RNA sequence: GGAUGCGAUCAUACCAGCACUAACGCACCGGAUCCCAUCAGAACUCCGAAGUUAAGCGUGCUUGGGCGAGAGUAGUACUAGGAUGGGUGACCCCCUGGGAAGUCCUCGUGUUGCAUCCC
RNA sequence: CCCGUCUUGAAACACGGACCAAGGAGUCUGACAUGUGUGCGAGUCAACGGGCGAGUAAACCCGUAAGGCGUAAGGAAGCUGAUUGGUGGGAUCCCCCUGAGGGGUGCACCGCCGACCGACCUUGAUCUUCUGUGAAGGGUUCGAGUGUGAGCAUACCUGUCG
RNA sequence: UGCAAAUCGUUCGUCUGACUUGGGUAUAGGGGCGAAAGACUAAUCGAACCGUCUAGUAGCUGGUUCCCUCCGAAGUUUCCC
RNA sequence: UAUUCUCAAACUUUAAAUAGGUAGGACGGUGCGGCUGCUUUGUUGAGCCGCACCACGGAAUCAAGAGCUCCAAGUGGGCCAUUUUUGGUAAGCAGAACUGGCGAUGCGGGAUGAACCGGAAGCCGGGUUACGGUGCCAAACUGCGCGCUAACCUAGAUCCC
RNA sequence: UAUGACUCUCUUAAGGUAGCCAAAUGCCUCGUCAUCUAAUUAGUGACGCGCAUGAAUGGAUUAACGAGAUUCCCACUGUCC
RNA sequence: AGCUCAACGAGAACAGAAAUCUCGUGUGGAACAGAAGGGUAAAAGCUCGUUUGAUUCUGAUUUCCAGUACGAAUACGAACCGUGAAAGCGUGGCCUAACGAUCCUUUAGACCUUCGGAAUUCGAAGCUAGAGGUGUCAGAAAAGUUACCACAGGGAUAACUGGCUUGUGGCAGCCAAGCGUUCAUAGCGACGUUGCUUUUUGAUCCUUCGAUGUCGGCUCUUCCUAUCAUUGUGAAGCAGAAUUCACCAAGUGUUGGAUUGUUCACCCACCAAUAGGGAACGUGAGCUGGGUUUAGACCGUCGUGAGACAGGUUAGUUUUACC
C-alpha cells in the first residue's frame, strides 16, 4: 500500500500561526567566535582601563 | 599506496617537541589476552547450558581496512599512530615511480 | 548530505559571468572591511576557499568578525516559523560592500541641519521625507491635435514583417 | 462576518484577584483595590498586582541582601510583598524600617533587636499611602531548583541546563553524549 | 515513553501484590508491647525497669568514632579492675561480654 | 603635447592591413672574463655603448571585423491579478498592471592616479 | 434520508443495533515532573520507636552527635575546594521644571564581559620532611559550579513509566 | 431448523476365512496405536481431555456513561527491522 | 566564401513578469581625553571606556498592544480547485510548487452533489442585498425594446457539468 | 543429397542400452498417417532428436479377477422428440 | 621557478592520412585519476629543484538539521615545519561524493590514578587518541515448506461486477495517388487524417474481505441495432438469372447433430436465414456440477528435503423461504 511521499501544503500557514518571530537584537552581542587574539587584547585594555 | 620508510614529523614527547625523523612501520592488532576483564566476563557467559550469549557478527561489508602507520621517533624512540585512507594494496619504503 | 551535495544546483549561480574570467582585479583585495558594515554576497567561483553555501548567495548582512583573509558576515535566514542569526565567516572574494544605507548619513545631516536653522528662527518643521503625491492644476498651451483611430485590420500583418 | 482573531476577545490570562483563601489577604486586596481606585497611585497599583500573584511569584529576601539594599536608604521604608528571612552570614544589623507579608522568627527578632521594627501592608497604608518615601524590593525569583532545568535541553550544543537523574555518580548519565571518548560529547 | 522526564526504574515486575506488608496494626502492636513492658515489670519488681547496666562504648567507624553509645555488656577485664566477679555480674543487674576487648 | 617606472578600470583599451614621430627616454644593439644558463650567450644572467630608428613602444587612417551607446524591433513576445468571459476543444478576446531579445539603422574607438624626464 | 463507528468521503448495495429493565469501562498504588493552596524557613520532617490518651486503631507530646532531603562543587581516581563583580536596559520612590524633560534611586528579569572553585594544559620566586608548598603570571579547552542561600513537609489536577 | 449432530429408501461389495462378534486383559499425549487415510485415541486429533500459571501479550477490531461556556488543530520535518 | 528553412529539460550571448535579501536614528551624530599584552616605521590604526553639546522622534498605512517562560493534549492515512507542472493514449490515474477550500461547516444558489458561485452562524423584529432568478410547479413581469432560428433527427435552453 | 558404421575430443564418472510412447508421462497440440462416423478436440493402430519416457527411484508383456478410468456395437427403453 | 595546451597553415631524405624537426596563427576548441557541472593560461595544465601542512592541541562555524550525531568542508587561535630572495602559500588531492555509535578487543602516551589493613613486584582495572564494523550504511546474531493448517485485522491491498479511460479490440467518416478493358468516387481507397462503441484485452484501485456464491451448459423473459432472412424502395461495370452498394425498417424468425466441461472453434444437415449483442461478462434458496478451486492417489519436470508446478490424470456433501 503507497501512501504519499512529501509535500508542503499548509507549512506556511502553520509557521504564520505564531511567526515569522524575529529575536530582539541587543546592544551588546555575544563575542564567540571572534579572533582570539583580539578579544585578548580587548580583555587586557578592559582590565588595564 | 606506497609510504616512504622514513619521515620527519612534529613529535609530542617532552624530549623533543619538534619535527623529527620517525621510522615507519604496519601496525598490528595484538594478540587477545585471556586475562582481560571483558574475555574472562565472556568465558564466565558462554559457561554451561544457553550456547551462544553474545552475538556474531556475519554481514561483513568492507573490502578495505584503515592502514595505521606507526612513527617511532629516532630522538625519544616513543611512537605515534596515523592512519591513511582506505587502500587495498599497501606497502613502505617501494620503488618510487618512474 | 542526505541526497544534496555542498555545491548541488549550483551550475549558473557559482559560474562567472561572460567574458569575464581569470585573473581577479587587485580592488577585490585593497578594500576594508569593519565591524557593522553591511556586505553583499556574491560567491566568486573561481575562489573555491571560504565559499559561502549557495543559499547566503544573493543576501545582504552585517559584519561582526574580521579575520587575515576572511570577513564574519551575519545573516538572517527563515526556517519555518522564526528567523535565525546564522554566523558565517566568507573570504573577501565572495564578498563586496553593500551600498543599501548609502543616503541614511547623508539625510541624517540634512535634516541635523534643517532642524538647526528651524530652531534658530523659532520654528518646528518635520524632516520626514514623503511619498510621491498628486500634482496641482496646472494650464498646457494648445497646440495641433493628432487624431488616433482604431486600425483596419489586416491577416497578412499578423506575422513579423508580414506573410 | 468580520475579519478579527477569536472575536476580537483577548487570549491573555492573567490574575485578577488572590487564588488564596485566606481572609487576612483578602482584606488586604480589599484594602489597596480601595488605594488604586481612590489615588491611582502607581505604588499601589504594583502592590496590588503583586498582591495576586502565586508563591513562586513572591519569593523571600534574605536579611543579608535587604541590608545591602537598604545601605544607605534607611531612613526609607523597604517594602516587600513576600518572605523575610533570616541570614546567618549578616553580621550587623542597622535599624530598619521594614514591611512584608510575614517574617520569620529570626529575622523578626534581628530586626526588632537592632532597632527597627516590622510593619504590615495595612500599618504601611497608615504610613505611606501612596507609597512616598519607599523601597520597593523583590526576591529572587529565578533562584530555585526547578528553573535550572528550564531552557533549552541539556542533549544540544551550548546548553547547560541540569538533567533530571535518580542519582549523582560515574554511572548515572555521564558516558555517551558527554564525552569524546565515548561517540560523541554533549 | 514521553518528554523530558527521569528515566523511570520501578521494580515492579514480580507479583509484588502478593508481597505488600501494610501497617494497620502498627497502634496494635505498640499497645502488646507496652502490656508486655508492664508485665515484666511487674514481675521483676523491684529491679529497675530499664534493664540490666551497659557499659560506654565508642562508634565504630570514622563516622561515629566522636559518638559514645551503650554496648552489649561490660568486659572481663573491666570486671576484674572494678573487683566485681564475672559470674556474679549478671545476677545483680551487670551485663557481661566476655567478647569486647580492651585497646 | 608626450615618454618612462609603478598602477586603477580591464576591448570605446582587442584583431588585421597601411602611414607617421622633434628632444629625453624606451628600445633595437656589441661581447661572454666574471655571477648565471642552456643541444643552442636563441632565451636567462653579467659586462658594455660601435651603430639604427629597420623593428618594438606611441600616434593617425580603413564606407574593416569586434567591442560600447543610442534608435528600432515594440507596447510585439512573455507575464502578476479578474471574469457564472468566447470556444466542443486546441487556444484566445477583454479589464487592473509589469514589460523583453535577434535582424536593420546611427554614432564612438579609451579615461585616468603617483613619481622622474623631454618639449 | 438512521443512529454509533472507522474513513479523504456514510442515508449507503460498509459493519453493530428486534424490544425493555438492571449491571457496564482512565481506577488504586510506587517513582518523578510542572502548576497551584497551606506551614515553616537555612533549615525542614517525630506517627521506626517511645510517653500516653477519647477506658482509648483517633487526638496530644518527645530528635540524644539518629536518619532523609537541602545547606558545595569539580574529577575515573588519588585529591582539591568558591577574594566576595562591572556594565546596557529596566519597576518603584525622592527632587528641579511642566518638554516624548533633567538629576538621584536602579529590586525582579534579560543581554554582554570580568573575577573565584574544580578537571585538563601552562607557569614557578621562596620555603620544604625532596616531593610537597606556591610570589608573579596565565588559557579560542571542560563543569548538572561560586560571586550574601531556597529549601523541607503536605494537598490536588495534569503528564511519563512499572 | 431431519426420525437422526450421518439417519431413511432402492441399488450395491463379501460371505469357511487375512471371516464376524461378546467379555476379560495390555499399550496413554510429543505418548499410544496404525494392511498407512495424518487414520484412530469417548460427537474432541497435522498432538485428546481436565485444572492451574492466567485478568497470558496484541503496533490490531469493537465500546468508552451529565449540561452550558471559552479556546481550538493535524495528516508536515528528522530518526527508528 | 557570403547567404538560407527549421530546432534544444539535461545548449546559450542577451533576458523579463512574479517572487527573494538589506536599509530608512534615541542601540544616532559631533569634539576632546583615556586603556591595550593586538596593530603600525610612526599614541599609525583597531576596538572599548569617560566627559561636553546636539538630536521635532526622521517614509506611508495599520498596530482588538509587545515580549518571555512552564506543563501538556490531539495529530503525523488526507482529499479537492484556478494557475505552474512530471510519468502516462488516457483515467473520477499516479506524483510535485503557491494559494485557497473540504476534512472539522451549517446557510442561499447550481433540480439533485464534501470541494463550484455567494457567504460563513448567539435568540428575535424591521429594512436592504450577494450568487441566482421573475410562464406554472415556485417568491418575483407572459414588463419595455432590437435582431436571429423553424429543427418532416426528441430544435434549443446557462462556469464546474 | 541426407545421415554417420568409423576416428578424436570437453564439463562432470558415464552419456539412455533392451524396451516403450502425443501414454494416468508431449509444451507446440485439436501433432502426422490409417481406421471408426454423415460429421469425432473422443477411441484404436502406427510414427517419434521424447518441452520432460526408460530399466527392483524397476522397463516390457500378461490369462483370471475389479461397486476402478475410457471408446465402440447389439438388446433395451419416457433420457429426449 | 621556467614554459604553454588542442588544432590548423606553410616548409624539411627515407616520411606517406599518421614518426621527428622549423616558423606563424592559436581564449583553451587540451590537460587537470574517476560521473557530470563549474573553475584554471607568465596557471589549477607540462618540465625541473627542494620537500612531507597527508604534522601536534583543543575550541568556533557551515552543509544535514530536531538547528542532534556522523561524514565533509570553512575561518581563527596556540606550536613545530616545508618552499621561496620575499610577500606569501601549505592543517592532503582545483570545488561539488568516496564512509561508521554503545559494549568488547587491540595499539600509542604519563618518573599519571586504583586494586579500599600496610609496603614491593607481576597481573588487572582506569584517563586521553587511534585501529578491528555494523553497505538494512542512527549500527539484531538468523534457512525453507505447508493443498493438513491457525489467529488479529485489512476493502489502507489482489483475484468478479459496477465506475473513469479506450492504448488494444470492434465499428464508421473525410481528402483523392491509384485499381476497376477507357473512368478517382458502379464497386474500392494507398500516403495521411477526424470520430464512435464498451459484447475484447489492458490501465487504475473508487465500492465490497464481522463473505454480493466463483466457468460452462439447460430453462425463461425482455431489450438493442452496427439488418442474416422476411415487407417497401434507390444504385450498379443492373439484358435475364444471380450478385453487389445504399435507404426506411427491430413487426416476425434465426434450427436438428458429431468432437470438446467448454466460451470459442471446426465439420455434417436442413432452411427464407441459419445476423451480431445487453439485461451484476442476465439467470446455483431455478437445476446441473463435466471444468476450475481443500483434504486421497498416480505420472513427468523441479528441489538434498519438507514439498512446488499459468503441466497431465482419477475420486471427491451444492443448506434455508412460513417474512
Ligand atoms: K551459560
Ligand atoms: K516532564
Ligand atoms: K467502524
Ligand atoms: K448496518
Ligand atoms: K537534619
Ligand atoms: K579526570
Ligand atoms: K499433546
Ligand atoms: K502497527
Ligand atoms: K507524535
Ligand atoms: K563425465
Ligand atoms: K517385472
Ligand atoms: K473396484
Ligand atoms: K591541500
Ligand atoms: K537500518
Ligand atoms: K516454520
Ligand atoms: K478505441
Ligand atoms: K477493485
Ligand atoms: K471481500
Ligand atoms: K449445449
Ligand atoms: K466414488
Ligand atoms: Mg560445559
Ligand atoms: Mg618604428
Ligand atoms: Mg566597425
Ligand atoms: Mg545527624
Ligand atoms: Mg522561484
Ligand atoms: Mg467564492
Ligand atoms: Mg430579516
Ligand atoms: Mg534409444
Ligand atoms: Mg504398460
Ligand atoms: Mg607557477
Ligand atoms: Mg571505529
Ligand atoms: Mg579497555
Ligand atoms: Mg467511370
Ligand atoms: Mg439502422
Ligand atoms: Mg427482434
Ligand atoms: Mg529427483
Ligand atoms: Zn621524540
Amino acid at each position: 500500500a503507497k501512501s504519499k511521499n512529501h509535500t508542503a501544503h499548509n507549512q506556511s500557514y502553520k509557521a504564520h500561526r505564531n511567526g515569522i518571530k524575529k529575536p530582539r537584537k541587543h546592544r551588546h552581542s555575544s563575542t564567540k567566535g571572534m579572533d582570539p587574539k583580539f578579544l585578548r587584547n580587548q580583555r587586557y585594555a578592559r582590565k588595564h582601563n | 599506496v606506497n609510504v616512504p620508510k622514513t619521515k620527519k614529523t612534529y613529535c609530542k614527547s617532552k624530549e623533543c617537541k619538534k619535527h623529527t625523523l620517525h621510522k615507519v612501520t604496519q601496525y598490528k592488532k595484538g594478540k587477545d589476552s585471556l586475562a582481560a576483564q571483558g574475555k574472562r566476563r565472556y568465558d564466565r557467559k558462554q559457561s554451561g547450558y544457553g550456547g551462544q550469549t553474545k552475538p556474531v557478527f556475519h554481514k561483513k561489508a568492507k573490502t578495505t581496512k584503515k592502514i595505521v602507520l606507526r612513527l617511532q621517533c629516532q630522538g625519544c624512540k616513543h611512537v605515534s599512530q596515523h592512519p591513511i585512507k582506505r587502500c587495498k594494496h599497501f606497502e613502505i619504503g617501494g620503488d618510487k615511480k618512474g | 548530505p542526505a541526497g544534496h551535495g555542498l555545491r548541488s544546483r549550483t551550475r549558473d549561480s557559482f559560474s562567472r559571468a561572460f567574458r569575464k574570467k581569470g585573473t581577479i582585479p587587485l580592488s577585490t583585495y585593497l578594500r576594508i572591511f569593519k565591524i557593522g558594515d553591511y556586505v553583499d554576497i556574491k560567491v566568486n567561483g573561481a575562489i573555491h576557499k571560504g565559499m559561502p553555501h549557495k543559499f547566503y548567495h544573493g543576501r545582504t548582512g552585517r559584519v561582526w568578525n574580521v579575520t587575515k583573509r576572511a570577513v564574519g558576515v551575519e545573516v538572517n535566514k527563515q526556517v519555518r516559523n522564526k528567523i535565525l542569526r546564522k554566523r558565517i565567516h566568507v573570504r573577501i572574494e565572495h564578498v563586496q560592500l553593500s551600498r543599501c544605507t548609502e543616503e541614511v548619513k547623508e539625510r541624517m545631516k540634512k535634516n541635523d541641519q534643517l532642524k538647526a536653522e528651524a530652531k534658530a528662527r523659532g520654528e518646528v518643521i518635520s524632516t520626514k521625507r514623503q511619498p510621491v503625491g498628486p500634482k496641482p492644476g496646472f494650464m498646457v498651451e494648445g497646440a495641433t491635435l493628432e487624431t488616433v483611430t482604431p486600425i483596419p485590420y489586416d491577416v497578412v500583418n499578423d506575422l513579423k514583417g508580414g506573410y | 462576518g468580520i475579519d478579527l482573531k477569536a472575536g476580537g476577545k483577548s487570549k491573555k490570562t492573567k490574575r485578577t484577584a488572590p487564588k488564596s483563601d485566606d481572609v487576612y489577604l483578602k482584606l488586604l486586596v480589599k484594602l489597596y483595590r480601595f488605594l488604586v481606585r481612590r489615588t491611582g497611585s502607581k505604588f499601589n497599583a504594583v502592590i496590588l498586582k503583586r498582591l495576586f500573584m502565586s508563591k513562586i511569584n513572591k519569593p523571600p529576601l534574605s536579611l543579608s541582601r535587604l541590608i545591602s539594599y537598604a545601605k544607605g536608604k534607611e531612613d526609607k521604608v523597604v517594602v516587600i510583598v513576600g518572605t523575610i528571612t533570616d541570614d546567618v552570614r549578616a553580621y550587623e544589623v542597622p535599624a530598619l524600617k521594614v514591611c512584608a507579608l510575614r517574617f520569620t522568627k529570626t529575622a523578626r527578632a534581628r530586626i526588632e533587636k537592632a532597632g527597627g521594627e516590622c510593619l504590615t501592608f495595612d500599618q504601611l497604608a497608615l504610613r505611606a499611602p501612596l507609597g512616598q518615601n519607599t523601597l520597593l524590593l523583590r526576591g529572587p525569583k529565578n533562584a530555585r531548583e526547578a528553573v535550572k532545568h528550564f531552557g533549552p535541553a541539556p542533549g544540544v550544543p551550548h546548553s547547560h541546563t541540569k538533567p533530571f537523574v535518580r542519582s549523582k555518580g560515574r554511572k548515572f548519565e555521564r558516558a555517551r553524549g558527554r564525552r569524546n571518548s565515548r561517540g560523541y560529547k554533549a | 515513553m514521553k518528554h523530558n522526564n527521569v528515566i523511570p526504574n520501578g521494580h515492579f515486575k514480580k507479583h509484588w501484590q502478593n508481597y505488600v506488608r501494610t501497617w494497620f496494626n502498627q497502634p496494635a502492636r505498640k499497645t502488646r508491647r507496652r502490656a508486655a513492658r508492664q508485665q515484666k515489670a511487674v514481675k521483676i519488681f523491684p529491679r529497675p525497669t530499664a534493664g540490666s547496666l551497659r557499659p560506654i562504648v565508642h562508634g565504630q567507624t570514622l563516622k561515629y568514632n566522636m559518638k559514645v553509645r551503650a554496648g552489649r555488656g561490660f568486659s572481663l577485664e573491666e570486671l576484674k579492675a572494678a573487683g566485681i566477679p564475672k559470674k556474679l555480674a549478671p545476677t545483680i543487674g551487670i551485663a557481661v561480654d566476655h567478647r569486647r576487648r580492651n585497646r
